[PDB]
């Protein structure tokens, strides 16, 4: 896909949840960059 | 010629990605159907992901980007889960790793929610959880996600329920 005319990328804003946090889209790969590996569990509530 | 240099825990940046992890967990609204049920993670290991070419190819774009937005890169730093991660640190995002089926769009996915970003990590909808106990909720299992630098340069506001 290609971004909106004039747009670098989508902001996605939850509009019922006001919990929840944004989620973002960019189209072209160059425009990330891995800069941390992290390692971990969930863990089970107690 | 990516090479992974590990953080101590008692570096402030080990600390800081740690916080941003943990402080952004969220119920979903699958019951943890996708990622698992949890409050909070176990963090094993944190590593700095160094590649040259990598990043200036991250560099070079954020440049064209950022004169495009009127001197402004809007840089961010977001969660990405994948099962495609290992290829991901290596040879860089590419087309391969985007979700042709985004309720945003076809591109490549980033979330401020870590715990949405879990949702990912062994697959769409947690594809069946980990590998060795097919288990979405596995406590047991190590998982990996990344946290990513981002050019979001001018970005179209999206509403979505
Ligand atoms: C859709 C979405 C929202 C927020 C975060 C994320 C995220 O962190 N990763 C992925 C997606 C995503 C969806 O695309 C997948 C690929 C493997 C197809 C990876
Ligand atoms: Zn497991």
């Amino acid at each position: 896909a290609h971004s909106p005319p004039g747009h670098h990328s989508v902001t996605g804003r939850p509009s019922v949840n006001g919990l929840a946090l944004a989620e973002y889209v960019i189209y072209r790969g160059e425009q990330a960059y891995p800069e941390y590996l992290i390692t971990y569990q969930i863990m089970r509530p107690e | 010629g990516t090479i992974l240099i590990d953080l101590s825990p008692d570096d402030k940046e080990f600390q800081s990605v740690e916080e941003e992890m943990q402080s952004t967990v969220r119920e979903h609204r699958d019951g943890g159907h996708a990622g698992g049920i949890f409050n909070r993670y176990n963090i094993l290991k944190i590593q700095k992901v160094c590649n040259k070419k990598l990043w200036e190819r991250y560099t070079h774009r954020r440049k064209e980007v950022s004169e495009e937005n009127h001197n402004h890169a809007n840089e961010r730093m977001l969660f990405h889960g994948s099962p495609f991660v290992n290829a991901i640190i290596h040879k860089g995002f590419d087309e391969r790793h985007a979700y042709i089926g985004g309720m945003f769009g076809a591109g490549i996915y980033f979330a401020e929610n870590s715990s949405k970003s879990n949702q990912y990590v062994y697959g769409i909808g947690g594809g069946t959880g980990c590998p060795v106990h097919k288990d979405r909720s596995c406590y047991i299992c190590h998982r990996q996600l990344l946290f990513c630098r981002v050019t979001l340069g001018k970005s179209f506001l999206q509403f979505s329920a």
